[PDB]
């Protein structure tokens, strides 16, 4: 809208196509990672982590 | 006894069944019906002349080949010197009205015969000439009440010296010095009746026909129309067994039988229009493939809540299919990259095609617990707005319009000009220079210096907050 | 004055039938087609259920198309597609229509049990589907010629009566029929057709059944509903949203039956309309008829045919009339009964350093929950710019925030409540106290109110937001003022278990103790002699006290004295305000005691000084019960010496009694009763000897020889003191335990000879576990009684509520003490406490009036009455109220958790209601809950009693013909009564005397129809009140009669006319009504006569039947019949009522809002 346009004129931050969905720790849950698991569709690349 | 299944069943089990000269029968009829409205819809000059005004404007590219003939009784060329035929035979049989003529109008009518004419044209005809016809009776119905019902005059003696004329003036005005009751007070409605036959004797212009044999043709015609329907009737309901003979094929491809034999059962009704017994088709083998026709065209289009295109279906049916032998011979199930090599397609469409194909859950789905929890219950709206934003968006003009109070008038101007800033659009950098007759780089000059104006603290501590 | 237009805030509401116009009013477009979205794009298709140009935008403020894409264009209509740009919420709002091409019925008003249509035709309903199946021909408008109206013929019959009359005759079939039937019925002419018919021919038989019907059809007429509405020519379709489509996870789409079921009707309708232009058949276009409307009705309510079920799912698609239904009438108000913003919940713990007033609330809890405050509290300082940079703060919780909290915490109440909600005290407010954790801390005194225990029981927590409920909270619903209980006026705060001990050991004495014989000041250096060690809590000593005593006009007397007293008593009388006199302290103080303490603090100084009082009694009970470490070993339990002796001679008894069996000198039946009585007897035995030897053995010395006081064993202070523990229970641990019953009943004549102190053996554990399992069975279903009755009893009551002042009727009803058979089971001054006089009260002697007229009679005025010998008073009850459509507040009585006389508003039938039901988990399974409500359900007993008609001499005629006629002869009056009682029943009655009216001609128990019908009004509610306080007094339960008595007042609301002049001689109705008419007869228009009635007994489920509110009924009664039972009528909902305020969310017409609906009732009917 106008006045979030104009927020961007003044900060300069050049909003993103790409919205942010990432997996976050719960409010109020808190430990120590174990383990991670990366299963992936037959066909997609794998990243450099999986 | 409710249960419609169960009052149809018997409702159709009255009707018995056709013997195999029995289908003859009704099907002789049903020519006779239809050649008749055939020959009475050829013995209409409005209807003759109104296809001549009508091929003009195909050779004049006013319409096209398509659109008035689907062929007749025996090509661009074909086209154009049959309908020189009819023109031909038209123009000698209309000179000759000097009685003799009966004989040459009955050939107009031969040349007419041999046109099968598209549908939609051949219905306007019907339609024009009941629409005239409706003329004439309206016509009709003025003289009779003004004379009838307002100047008191009998019916009995009405229609003696009507019968062959009703157009001129013998029964208007010469029925008045008969010296009858009835007589004398046929003079106050002269002036109503006598002015409105002028529609009436113009049909007799137009049509180029006495109100005499107006009525007997399109009556002929309505006979045999009226004639072809009941044979075709007939026909229909003897034959609803197969419908549902072959309606209870289909059951739970999702639509329910009555829909199924309903939408059938209008297979059979095409089947009976374009039959003919000449070819020595039994008609209990050819309709099957019309109504089978109808069920699975209706399935297709109407059976699904998202309704898809046909070669969909047909797409996603060779897929069942292939899995089947592929289930046990891979031992477990075909992989979804290996139908897809089976399948012509490019075959990462087998994905698209497979999302598409879900049917919609119910949303009244009950889940866990059989607590009335609905799965509808736990569907969340995603298109409101949390308070928390909107309180932040009330907020943000207060924060914006501030600070741009805090500004030069000009640049307050400037910067709710270049956004949307309380006002409908924006507008380009070369409007807002127009505005202020100082224009052009001098106002993009302004732009920037503000922005730096809000940039730095003292300003720029209350807007930062709004950034995560 | 202009009247107006626009939305203005609405008072009452209407129903009626919809036109097919009135549809097409609200359609905004016609759906035309079955398609839903593309396929593709998953866009609406135009013009189907989901359609941007008929219902709404997708998204906000955007055109379909794309073309308008701007939130300046509002009122615009796209010219590509016609779609007005605004808010896709009025794709929640737009509704739409279906053009049917034939007419079709409906099948609420064919199928709602009285089918309202065959009856408006007066003609039979398996006819009507006759004729709408296509099965048969029915006659219109007959003519004169050889046929009825309503007369219905077959296909040949049809056929041979067309060939005689072709015109002036008319028959059709199916709806179309049906329909014109309905337009064709003239009702005004019908009308005077009925009115003559009742009076020509006279018979019950016929005029019974005849009357029925002309009130219903004028009824109709007056209305304004046009009989032809029942069939549907336009059908409405709901908007889009409220039957979405919308998208899910993996891609994957959910949607509302109702696209099934509308959809199909769409189909079914176009096609017909196609097989309209092709001429079909008439065997096919009569199918797909019926086709259609199978699936209109399958659309509105499923069920009442096949019941059509959804595609490829088993489960029947659910339709309109099961979305408002459900279990119980609507779901919207159903118990659950809509999710709330601003709660929360969790396991809940003690914290009895708590002021009664406060509550331990969880730090995170109280950040979550007051977020918006925090959120403007802290951009009201200045420490953060903006509210999102506020959420940041808080988010990051910095610690700056914490202080702030305290600030927006400190006046805020919160609502506490426990899980099941009973009496009104299951929800009380609480002042937040800040606590690290998690965990709820909740003030000791209260876990009694709640019936909290701390087994693990959540509590959830409401934020009381705008300033009204706030104050609300704090002066109904904060914890401080309600200690008593509405359902008795007895303090509900009453110290509960840990505390009494701790006072029961405190204030005690033994003989021979630190201390003894010593005399102190004051209990200030009392203390300071127990606590350095010189004296012990429990010695004899006499002190120096001031006690007070205000008995003063309203003046504070002081008076010193030497008390004979201990040590505890002593220090305990620091803790004491000002007026009590140490008379109260002096005892032992048990459990019993201590509340009564609390009370009296109550009626004397008021509440304040109550507040602090009782939270100083908490502290120093757990404070000195602490110091008293009290414990229970397994020494604690002492069993008898003699046990095994007592269950020997026992013993000897069955061998005495099986030696009288096998040598026949007694029988079998004989041998399990004697049996099972001696070991009865033995059980006794056993518990009273455990109780004497554990009560005083402690034997001890003082300076003499030997002396024996009662005993400070660990386990027995608990039970003397009424802390925890019952001899019962007690007599299971040390003496024997029972006789347990086999599930048959019959309990068994070798009981548990064992203990708990002593362990049980295989057999004896394996047949107590009966009695345990079906305790809990039984508990928990009494558990689901309760819940039911409480319902039940809610609904008959609810929208009862103080209205006036003083209805100023010195009618009443006499209070005498209950004297059941032996002495006393409860005295007057219980009955009558915290009520109002019906007239002034005499002493034995007279020319003395102790109570003038109508006064309150509170704990003095009881006691002055109780000074002198009186020994019956009449007194106003809300069944004798003048006041009309509500309770005068003199009439109800004081009581609340105030002792001041109720106030004008509250809302008493809830209270009441909530205060009967709620202690119902406490009765057995004659006797026990289930005969309660027989009373209250009026349920006539099976072998009733029969009382004297009519006063006069009675006799005896004719002679056995299955019955004996009685015949009763009043001397002046007229003789005619004559009743058949079967003579084959016991008779009572003097055959040759005669019978005041109303007594006993049998016996056996009598049907309180009755009792109101011939002793009168006051004798049947004074029946139902000692009938149902015997089941509660009986398991020891104080219900005060107030609350009894105002369900009563609603079970007779209702009366049948006598005389005439002006309503319906037979007629049902309020009395309410009544008396204000006949008010409105006896000064107003023709006397007239009249009339009189009958005052009639409803149950309580029945009678909350008749409610005048549809809104209501539809709420908890059978939801589809009460809809169209009142759209028929047009009826008109005022509101008015409590329950329908609720569904429709506006202020309560009681309470805080008892203010406003006055002022707007009050603006109606004006100008
Ligand atoms: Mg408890
Ligand atoms: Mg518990
Ligand atoms: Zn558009
Ligand atoms: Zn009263």
């Amino acid at each position: 809208t106008p006045e979030e346009k104009l927020l961007r004129a003044i900060f300069g931050e050049k909003a993103s196509d790409v919205k942010d969905s990432s997996l976050r720790v719960p409010n109020g849950v808190s430990g120590t990672v174990i383990d991670v698991q990366v299963f992936t569709r037959d066909g997609v690349e794998k990243d450099k982590r999986a | 006894t409710t249960d419609p299944v169960r009052m149809y069943m018997r409702e159709m089990g009255t009707v018995e069944l056709l013997t195999r000269e029995g289908e003859i029968d009704i099907a002789k009829r049903i020519e006779d019906g239809i050649n008749q409205v055939q020959c009475s819809v050829a013995e209409y000059p409005e209807a003759i002349t109104y296809l001549l005004e009508q091929y003009d404007r195909v050779e004049a590219e006013e319409a096209r080949l398509s659109d008035l003939i689907t062929g007749f009784v025996d090509d661009p060329e074909l086209a154009r010197e049959k309908f020189a035929e009819l023109r031909a035979q038209y123009v000698v049989t209309r000179d000759t009205i000097k009685a003799t003529a009966q004989e040459e109008i009955l050939k107009l009518s031969e040349v007419f015969k041999q046109f099968r004419l598209v549908p939609k044209q051949f219905d306007y005809l019907v339609n024009s000439m009941r629409v005239m016809m409706d003329r004439v009776r309206t016509q009709e119905r003025l003289i009779m009440k003004l004379c009838v019902e307002q100047c008191k005059m009998p019916k009995k003696n009405f229609i003696t010296l009507f019968t062959g004329n009703e157009t001129s003036d013998t029964w208007f005005n010469a029925a008045i010095a008969m010296n009858k009751p009835w007589s004398e007070k046929l003079h106050d409605v002269s002036e109503e009746v006598h002015r409105a036959l002028q529609k009436l004797q113009q049909i007799e212009e137009e049509t180029g026909l006495t109100i005499e044999q107006v009525k007997d043709i399109n009556r002929r015609m309505s006979i045999g129309e009226a004639k072809a329907r009941r044979a075709k009737k007939e026909m229909v309901e003897a034959n609803l067994r197969l419908v549902i003979s072959i309606a209870k094929k289909y059951t739970n491809r999702g639509l329910q039988f009555l829909d199924l034999i309903q939408e059938g059962n209008i297979g059979l009704m095409k089947a009976v229009d374009k039959f003919e017994y000449r070819r020595g088709y039994k008609f209990s083998t050819y309709a099957t493939w019309w109504i089978r026709q109808a069920i699975t065209r209706s399935i297709a289009d109407q059976a699904r809540t998202i309704r898809i295109p046909v070669h969909m279906i047909e797409t996603i049916n060779k897929l069942n299919r292939i899995s089947r032998q592929m289930l046990q011979e891979m031992g477990r199930e075909p992989t979804p990259e290996e139908l897809a090599e089976r399948m012509l397609m490019p075959e990462d469409k087998i994905r698209k095609v497979l999302k598409i194909a879900k049917e919609p859950i119910s949303m009244e789905t009950p889940i866990g617990d059989d607590e009335d929890s609905h799965l509808g219950d736990f569907i969340e709206d995603t298109t409101l707005e949390l308070p928390l934003d909107s309180a932040t968006t009330e907020s943000l003009r207060a924060a914006t319009h501030d600070v741009l109070a805090g500004l030069t008038a000009r640049e307050a101007k400037v910067l709710r000009m270049r956004f949307g800033i309380d006002m409908n659009t924006d507008y380009t950098l070369e409007e807002v220079g127009k505005q202020f007759d100082v224009t052009r780089e001098r106002i993009r000059q302004i732009e920037a210096k503000a922005l730096r104006k809000l940039r730095h603290p003292s300003r720029s501590e209350v807007l930062r907050s709004f950034l995560d | 004055l202009k009247a107006q237009t626009k939305t203005e805030e609405f008072d009452a509401i209407k129903i009626a039938l919809a036109s097919p116009d009135m549809i097409r009013s609200w359609s905004f477009g016609e759906v035309k087609k079955p398609e839903t979205i593309n396929y593709r794009t998953f866009k609406p298709e135009r013009d189907g259920l989901f359609c941007a140009r008929i219902f709404g935008p997708v998204k906000d403020y955007e055109c379909l198309c794309g073309k308008y894409k701007r939130l300046k264009h509002r009122g615009v209509i796209c010219e590509k597609c016609g779609v007005e740009v605004t808010q896709t919420k009025v794709r929640r709002e737009r509704m739409g229509h279906i053009e049917l091409a034939s007419p079709t019925a409906h099948i609420w008003f064919l199928k709602s049990l009285p089918s309202r249509i065959g009856l408006l035709l007066d003609m039979p309903l398996r006819d009507i589907e006759r004729v709408l199946y296509f099965e048969s021909y029915v006659v219109i408008e007959g003519g004169m010629t050889n046929l009825e109206r309503q007369q219905i013929l077959t296909e040949e019959q049809y056929l041979d009566a067309l060939e005689e009359f072709g015109d002036e005759f008319d028959a059709k079939m199916g709806a179309e029929a049906i329909q014109a039937l309905l337009k064709s019925m003239d009702l005004e002419q019908e009308c005077e057709q009925l009115r003559e018919e009742l009076n020509e021919t006279n018979s019950e038989t016929k005029r019974k059944k005849l009357t029925k019907r002309i009130k219903l059809l004028e009824a109709f007429v007056q209305s304004g509903n046009k009989p032809e509405w029942m069939i549907l020519t336009v059908l409405p379709v709901l908007p889009p949203d409220l039957r979405p489509l919308v998208p899910l996870d993996g891609g994957r789409f959910a949607t509302s039956d109702l696209n099934d079921l509308y959809r199909r009707v769409i189909n079914r309708n176009n096609r017909l309309k196609r097989l309209l232009d092709l001429a079909a058949p008439d065997i096919i276009v009569r199918n797909e008829k019926r086709m259609l409307q199978e699936a209109v009705d399958a659309l509105l309510d499923n069920g009442r045919r096949g019941r059509a079920i959804t595609g490829s799912n088993k489960r029947p698609l659910k339709s309109l009339a099961d979305m408002i239904k459900g279990k119980q009438g609507r779901f919207r108000q159903n118990l659950l009964g809509k999710r709330v913003d601003y709660s929360g919940r969790s396991v809940i713990t003690v914290g009895p350093y708590l002021r009664l007033h406060q509550c331990g609330l969880p730090k995170k809890m109280a950040l979550e929950l007051f977020k918006p405050f925090i959120y403007g509290k802290l951009e009201l300082r200045g420490l953060a710019t903006t509210i999102k940079a506020a959420k940041k703060m808080v988010e990051r919780e910095e610690a700056v925030v914490w202080d702030i909290l305290d600030e927006v915490i400190r006046e805020h109440p919160v609502l506490l409540n426990r899980a099941p909600t009973l009496h009104r005290l299951g929800i009380q407010a609480f002042e937040p106290v800040l606590i690290e954790g998690k965990a709820i801390q909740l003030h000791p005194l209260v876990c009694a109110a709640y019936n909290a225990d701390f087994d693990g029981d959540q509590m959830a927590v409401h934020v009381p937001l705008t300033l009204e409920a706030q104050l609300e909270a704090r002066a109904l619903m904060m914890s401080t003022n309600n200690i008593l209980s509405p359902a008795n006026g007895e303090p509900i705060i009453v110290p509960s278990q840990d505390v009494v001990l701790g006072l029961y050991y405190m204030t005690r004495d033994c003989v021979n103790a630190k201390g003894e014989g010593m005399v102190l000041t004051g209990p200030k250096e009392a203390e300071r002699l127990y606590r350095s060690g010189l004296a012990s809590l429990h010695a004899r000593v006499k002190v120096r006290i001031t006690e007070y005593e205000k008995d003063a006009n309203g003046e504070l007397v002081a008076k010193t004295s030497l008390k004979d007293t201990t040590v505890g008593r002593a220090i305990l009388w620091m803790i004491v305000p000002k007026g009590l006199p140490y008379s109260i302290v002096n005892q032992a103080l048990g459990k019993k005691a201590i509340s009564k303490m609390l009370n009296t603090c109550y009626r004397i100084l008021g509440l304040k000084p109550t507040v602090i009082f009782a939270d100083q009694i908490m502290y120093t009970g757990f404070a000195y019960a602490a110091r008293s470490g009290a414990s229970v070993g397994i020494d604690d339990m002492v069993i008898p010496e003699k046990k095994h002796e007592i269950i020997s001679e026992a013993e000897a008894e069955v061998a005495e009694i099986q030696e009288q069996f096998q040598s026949g000198l007694v029988t079998a039946g004989e041998r399990y009763n004697k049996v099972i009585d001696i070991w009865a007897a033995a059980n006794d035995r056993v518990s009273k000897a455990m109780m004497d030897n554990l009560q005083t053995e402690t034997v001890i010395n003082r300076d003499g020889q030997e002396e024996k006081q009662v005993s400070f064993n660990s386990i027995y202070m608990m039970a003397d003191s009424g802390a925890r523990g019952s001899a019962a229970q007690i007599r299971q641990l040390a003496g024997m335990r029972g006789l347990m019953a086999k599930p048959d009943g019959s309990i068994i004549e070798t009981p548990i000879t064992a203990n708990f102190r002593e362990g049980l053996n295989v057999l004896q554990y394996f047949i107590s576990t009966h009695g345990a399992r079906k305790g809990l069975a039984d508990t928990a279903l009494k558990t689901a009684n309760s819940g039911y009755l409480t319902r039940r009893l809610v609904d008959v009551a609810q929208d009862l509520v103080v209205t006036e002042d003083d209805c100023g009727t010195h009618e009443g009803i006499m209070m005498t003490p209950v004297i059941e058979g032996g002495d006393v089971k409860e005295p007057l001054r219980d009955r009558v406490l915290g009520r109002v006089t019906a007239e002034d009260v005499l002493k034995p002697g007279t020319a003395d009036i102790l109570v003038p007229r109508n006064t309150l009679l509170h704990e003095q005025w009881c006691d002055l009455l109780e000074e002198n010998s009186v020994d019956a008073v009449k007194v106003r009850s809300v069944v004798s109220c003048d006041t009309d459509f509500g309770v005068c507040a003199h009439c109800y009585g004081r009581d609340l958790a105030r002792g001041h006389i109720i106030n004008k508003g509250e809302a008493i039938g809830v209270i009441a209601a909530q205060s009967i039901g709620e202690p119902g988990t406490q009765l057995t399974m004659t006797g026990g809950l289930p005969r309660v409500a027989d009373l209250f359900e009026a349920r006539r007993p099976k072998e009733p009693a029969i009382l004297a008609e009519i006063s006069g001499i009675v006799s005896f005629g004719k002679e056995t013909k299955g019955k004996r006629r009685l015949v009763i002869t009043p001397v002046d009056g007229s003789d005619p009564y004559e009743e058949m009682i079967p003579k084959w029943r016991q008779l009572n009655v003097f055959e040759g005397e005669r019978v005041e009216r109303g007594d006993v001609i049998s016996d056996g128990p009598e049907a309180p129809h009755d009792i109101l019908r011939l002793r009168g009004v006051h004798a049947v509610t004074r029946y139902i009140v000692n009938e149902v306080q015997d089941v509660y007094r009986l398991q020891g339960v104080k219900i005060n009669d107030k609350h009894i008595e105002v369900i009563v007042r609603q079970m007779l609301r209702k009366a049948t006319i006598v005389n005439a002049g002006s309503s319906d001689f037979l007629e049902g109705e309020q009395v309410e009504y009544s008396r204000v008419k006949i008010a409105n007869r006896e000064l107003e228009a023709n006397g007239k006569v009249g009339a009189t009635y009958s005052r009639d007994l409803l149950g309580i489920t029945k009678a909350s039947l008749a409610t005048e509110s549809f809104i209501s009924a539809a709420s908890f009664q059978e939801t589809t019949r009460v809809l169209t039972e009142a759209a028929v009528a047009g009826k008109r909902d005022e509101l008015r009522g409590l329950k329908e305020n609720v569904i429709v969310g506006r202020l309560i017409p009681a309470g805080t809002g008892y203010a406003y609906h006055q002022d707007r009732m009050r603006r109606r009917a004006a100008g």
